[PDB]
């Protein structure tokens, strides 16, 4: 009750671990670890995460989902192998006291299929001493769909060092940026499927490699048609305006808009919205994040988001490193 | 010897018991395989005499 | 005149400056080439196809070219057309994925050359290919319940039963969403009458029974329903299922005003079945409800002789075989093969 | 910095070179990148160019430094990727000549806090090895060294992929079986449940689950025998063949002693691989069970041959199936048929005389 | 204006046959998760990647909820419909 529904990713689980570890002491040492004093204490413990005095119960299982995109989070480097390893080892333990197992899985199966499509894995011993945990638990019917999901990336994996062969194979109009980023997706095991998106138009600099690898798949299976997902994968871009040749990771939504800039220096809203080839509604949501930042910058004192107003391009942009992730 | 006693409990066993009691007792047991499988001539007449093979199970007794 | 028309799609290629004036420009070439004739007019399509397929050109002056270049197309003979269609479709399948709205376009008048010439499988094929349900883009109600209607229609006329009621079946999905109650209806009588294919009047007996007391059948398709019931009744084997079947339809008063009150009446009863009694009742059978079942030429004549041996259980004392087979023109082989089988099943 | 890794490397990849391209991808490692995932790939472009030619002095000092970034400097998503690629290249090109030196020199360069996987699957295939150099005296000393943790194939509860107690084990099970000693096989089944209680579920473990339906199918327990059929097709469905056809024929046997086999595929791992003929030979052996005819079942095994007689498995128990299908057939005509006569059963069932007075008796 | 270079991107690789999964329709999981006869057994049948029969009517359930439904019943009641086995096999 002292943070009500506003609690910390970071300070739930060292609040839980500080009272159940000082209570895990006092009866090893003075009750000798009596096994009628230990059932009752996690017990106890169950009914504090399930029924607790503020009006949140779903927040639970968000609050433990996002403890591990904090640890799995791939800003620009990486981690140590010593407090990430110790940090895992207490999270199992916590898991024990919620009953709320299927809500968890709701939420982690959203966030570690967002985490491998936008590039944020950070560590790929993280994600084999996660499914591993939850199964010496759980067991193994539970944790199915997690090794499902885990297995279905490695096999990517593999076909990315045999693609990664081929350029030494007569190729050399081909080198430019970034290589594969392949990510096989299921329909059972994965939860995004084969749906219509919003008839996205596709930027000029998009159309190849992509068009090369709609014949590659083609070879292993007789016949397999796949659909992009624009919500989740990303681009990259170089400005070559400020000292420093900066580079970051934007949406592949943001490369539609900019691709427009190539023919006058200004675009109004009603040529953006035949460019990008979609309704309205989504890209207003587009043009709001362009807005806030240092891309899209308003003319005159004080110009907001109209229908009939211009958007001009801004060179500056704030950058530090190089591939910086955006989510 | 440990190539005897499984003539002594083949013999015993093929007096007093019927051919559906062979099935259940030297043959579902695994302890009494083992045994078995070092002399095949003993194996084959627990197997000719459930598949009403009286012809060829006399000729190799003797 | 064809090759003053590439090196003009060449030119504009790279060109980019606004949406109206690069597709202004466009527009005019491609007029161009509708005026001409002979082979330079097969010589200027095809290069407007290679011209669009290109990473150089954007994809929305693309998709809007493409979208007016469709509309022409239905106006030139079959004798061009038909060309066109199959180089266009192969130009455009490494990018399948990019102009998902004008492959749809393309294979919508493909099937209908096919249908003008008398081809229902060809035309068939056409419509399967579109991503209707693996596509990127959804396309209107209207346009999803014409293409599904046009499939199951065109596999029906080809005797297809199998694939002329398996796409019907996405198309159940948006008729929930009209106030159509007629095709509702006709949705469960065309699924029942596959059921019957198979040989099992037995259980097409009980479906056929229970939509006929329903509020949303018509009047007019109640009647019509109980009289399919009633023929599946005398064509099912005799049984424990079957009895219960014949008593339900003699209680039932809206039996008699069919004309094969005679035959129920003669079934209920436990009567003889004459040479007679059977071709009456085959007259007015469906044409899809004879077969060649052995002897004679339709599916009753297995019926007669099994329910023949369940009413002689109860009234013949014992008869030997080769006078049970002269009473019913089969042979003596042929009556002993029936009656050890009805033993076994546990219904005689 | 990171730029000026990216354009030179960029412009190496353009028509690379066996020997001439190994100089550019060398100056890049000393500007050491900030990322620093440009210094990492260039990396690994001279690995699988050093173990296809050239020698193996140059490809053990290129391997060290792949080893050196790992922990803070390079991502450990991109890292891990390349320790499973490259040890899994390796064992295909080079031989036991040059593959024993190469991993004694990685266990001294993975000794930091994470020791799971980077040292279970290191001393794995070292375990495999020993076997064929006969060397008794290594092999006892990398097995003391295991047997200091709780489990063998995870120090607590991290990373997997890693057991060497197991995998000797499982690899003399391969071996006896095509000299048939069930003597040994029934030893070693008992063996593996001490080390199946501390494992998690790998590959290995669908290993040791064949040995135990074979052994309970001799014995007469058709249900126990296809519990461990089922489980273990499940993990060697993801290796593949030739692994996998072998195991399917087991899968199947045991289904048909059950009485009867109406369910020919329980799983999808086996429905769209039918169109092989090798594979399709065990889909019509089902069909030839479930409506019970002596005519059909013989016709498959004359039309295939070269896949069903050449085990000497299934070829002991085929006789005892063709036995089974003539008793359901025998009860569905005895009931209408008081006193039936001896050779009409005969003459309906397409078979001589002399077994059907041998078959009455058993039944 | 901005530079714009790729070597070999892609998306991902996504494929439905026929229609959606709607959390199948006899309890809540996916086509290819355990439902209630894949996680019970855990012996006869899967526990990984499940199977998928597909049927007449183009609605896809369980090998293990199907076989058991057919034994009784070969037709299916419910709304008077054809009810038959087709396309083997995701």
């Amino acid at each position: 009750s002292n943070l009500t529904q506003e609690n910390m990713p970071t300070l739930f689980v060292e609040s839980v671990l500080e009272v159940h570890g000082k209570f895990v002491q006092l009866i090893n040492t003075v009750l000798n670890g009596d096994q009628h004093f230990m059932s009752a204490l996690d017990k106890a413990l169950t009914s504090v995460v399930n029924y607790r005095e503020p009006k949140s119960v779903c927040k639970a299982p968000e609050l433990l989902a996002k403890y591990c995109d904090n640890l799995l989070k791939k800003s620009a480097k990486g981690m140590t192998e010593n407090e990430v390893e110790d940090r895992l080892t207490s999270f199992i333990t916590v898991f024990k006291y919620i009953d709320d197992k299927d809500v968890f899985q709701k939420f982690y199966a959203r966030m570690l299929a967002k985490r491998l499509i936008h590039g944020l894995s950070m560590s790929m011993d993280s994600e084999e001493a996660m499914i591993n945990k939850l199964k010496q638990a759980c067991g193994y019917e539970f944790t199915s769909k997690l090794h499902r999901m885990y297995t279905d990336m490695s096999v990517s994996a593999d076909l990315n060092n045999k693609f990664n062969n081929f350029i030494k194979n007569q190729d050399t109009v081909i080198d430019l940026g970034i290589s594969f980023q392949i990510y096989v997706l299921q329909a059972g095991a994965w939860p995004l499927t084969q749906a219509p998106s919003s008839t996205f138009a596709i930027p000029q600099e998009l159309e190849k490699s992509v068009q090369m690898f709609e014949l590659f798949y083609s070879q292993h299976f007789s016949g397999r048609k796949l659909t992009w997902l624009h919500y989740l994968c990303t681009g990259e871009v170089k400005m070559n305006y400020l000292g420093k040749p900066y580079v970051a990771m934007v949406t592949t939504y943001q490369m539609a808009v900019l691709l427009a800039f190539n023919n006058s220096e200004t675009v109004s809203y009603k040529e953006l919205q035949d460019s990008t080839q979609m309704n309205e509604k989504e890209l207003t949501k587009t043009i709001k994040s362009l807005l806030d930042v240092k891309m899209i910058n308003h003319d005159s004192e004080k110009e907001d988001i109209d229908a009939e107003s211009s958007f001009s391009l801004n060179m500056n942009f704030s950058s530090k490193r190089t591939k910086f992730k955006i989510t | 010897s440990p190539s005897n006693v499984a003539i002594y409990g083949g013999l015993c066993a093929l007096a007093t018991f019927d051919r559906q009691e062979l099935q259940r007792n030297v043959i579902s047991s695994s302890s009494f395989k083992l045994f078995l499988e070092l002399e095949p001539q003993v194996r084959d007449i627990i197997f000719k005499f459930y598949e009403s093979k009286y012809a060829s199970c006399l000729k190799m007794l003797d | 005149m064809a090759a003053a028309v590439r090196q003009d799609l060449a030119q504009l290629m790279n060109s980019s400056g606004s949406h109206k004036d690069l597709a202004g420009k466009y527009r005019q070439i491609l007029e161009k080439a509708i005026q001409l004739s002979g082979a330079e007019q097969l010589e200027a399509l095809k290069a407007f196809v290679e011209a669009m397929v290109n990473e150089n050109v954007s994809l929305v002056i693309s998709r809007q070219l493409l979208t007016d270049f469709c509309t022409h197309l239905p106006n030139l003979p079959d004798s061009t057309a038909k060309e066109i269609y199959h180089f266009t479709l192969e130009k455009i399948q490494p990018r399948v994925i990019s102009f998902e709205e004008q492959v749809a376009s393309i294979r919508q008048h493909l099937a209908s050359i096919y249908e003008k010439e008398e081809d229902w499988r060809n035309a068939a094929q056409v419509l399967v290919g579109i991503p209707l349900e693996t596509g990127q883009k959804q396309y209107n109600v209207d346009y999803k319940l014409e293409t599904y209607l046009k499939i199951a229609r065109l596999y029906l006329e080809d005797d297809d039963p199998v694939q002329a009621e398996a796409y019907i079946n996405r198309a159940s999905l948006l008729q929930n969403e009209s106030t159509n109650e007629q095709l509702q209806i006709h949705y469960k009588v065309c699924y029942a009458r596959v059921l019957d294919y198979r040989r099992k009047f037995i259980e097409a007996a009980q479906r056929y029974n229970e939509l006929s007391y329903k509020t949303i059948v018509h009047e007019s398709e109640r009647l019509e329903a109980l009289k399919h019931a009633l023929h599946c009744t005398i064509l099912a084997s005799a049984g424990q299922q079957r009895s219960r079947m014949l008593a339900t339809l003699f209680k039932d008063e809206r039996c008699q005003q069919l004309a094969a009150y005679g035959i129920l009446e003669k079934m209920y009863l436990d009567r003889i079945i004459r040479g007679n009694q059977l071709q009456e009742f085959a007259a007015m059978l469906m044409p899809h409800q004879k077969a060649t079942t052995a002897d004679g030429s339709s599916i009753l004549d297995r019926a007669v002789i099994e329910h023949n041996l369940l009413s002689a259980s109860k009234l013949y004392n014992n008869i030997t075989f080769e006078e049970l087979g002269a009473l019913l023109e089969i042979p003596a082989a042929k009556a002993e093969k029936i009656a050890s089988q009805m033993i076994t099943e546990g219904r005689m | 910095v990171d730029l000026e890794n990216q354009y030179y490397n960029s412009k190496a990849l353009k028509e690379d070179d066996p020997k001439a391209a190994l100089s550019s991808f060398q100056k890049v490692l000393e500007l050491e990148g900030e990322k620093g995932e440009w210094g990492f790939k260039a990396l690994k472009q001279m690995i699988k160019i050093n173990f296809k030619l050239t020698n193996f002095p140059e490809m053990m000092n290129r391997y060290k430094q792949l080893l050196t970034y790992i922990r803070s400097a390079v991502t450990r998503n991109y890292s891990e990727k390349s320790i499973n690629s490259i040890l899994d290249y390796i064992s295909t090109s080079k031989q036991m000549d040059l593959l024993q030196e190469f991993y004694e020199t990685t266990l001294e360069a993975l000794k930091d806090a994470k020791n799971d996987r980077l040292w279970f699957k290191t001393n794995t295939k070292l375990g495999k090895l020993y076997l064929e150099r006969e060397e008794y005296g290594k092999l006892q000393k990398i097995l003391r060294q295991l047997h200091q943790s709780c489990q063998t194939d995870d120090g607590e509860d991290d990373l997997k992929k890693g057991t060497q107690l197991l995998e000797i084990y499982a690899l003399e099970i391969q071996m006896y079986t095509a000299q048939k000693n069930n003597k040994k096989l029934k030893a070693l089944y008992e063996q593996s449940l001490h080390i199946k209680s501390a494992i998690p579920h790998p590959l290995i473990m669908g290993v040791i689950r064949e040995c135990g339906g074979k052994m309970h199918l001799r014995e007469g327990e058709f249900e126990k025998a296809h519990t461990d059929f089922f489980e273990a097709f499940k993990n060697y469905d993801e290796s593949g063949s030739p692994r996998r056809t072998t195991c399917l024929k087991y899968l199947v046997l045991a289904n048909m002693l059950m009485k009867s086999g109406i369910n020919p595929f329980d799983s999808q791992e086996a429905k769209p691989y039918k169109n092989d003929p090798e594979i399709l030979a065990m889909t019509n052996l089902v069909s030839a069970y479930q409506n019970n005819d002596i005519t059909e079942f013989e016709k498959i095994l004359k039309t295939n041959h070269s896949n069903i007689m050449d085990d000497p498995f299934i070829r002991e128990h085929i006789e005892e199936l063709l036995r089974n299908i003539r008793t359901q057939v025998l009860i569905k005509l005895i009931k209408p048929y008081t006193r039936i006569h001896i050779p009409f059963i005969s003459k309906e069932l397409n078979i001589d005389v002399a077994d059907v007075e041998s078959l009455l008796v058993q039944c | 204006k901005k530079r714009f270079e790729v070597k070999k991107w892609n998306a991902v690789a996504l494929w439905a046959w026929d229609i959606v999964v709607d959390n199948c329709a006899i309890c809540r999981n996916h086509i290819m998760d355990l439902c209630i006869e894949c996680q019970a057994n855990q012996a006869s049948a899967t526990s990984e990647e499940c199977t998928v029969a597909w049927g007449v009517c183009n609605h896809a359930f369980h090998f293990h909820c199907i076989s058991r439904w057919l034994k009784t019943r070969q037709v299916c009641p419910l709304d008077n419909r054809e009810w038959e086995f087709q396309k083997y096999g995701h």
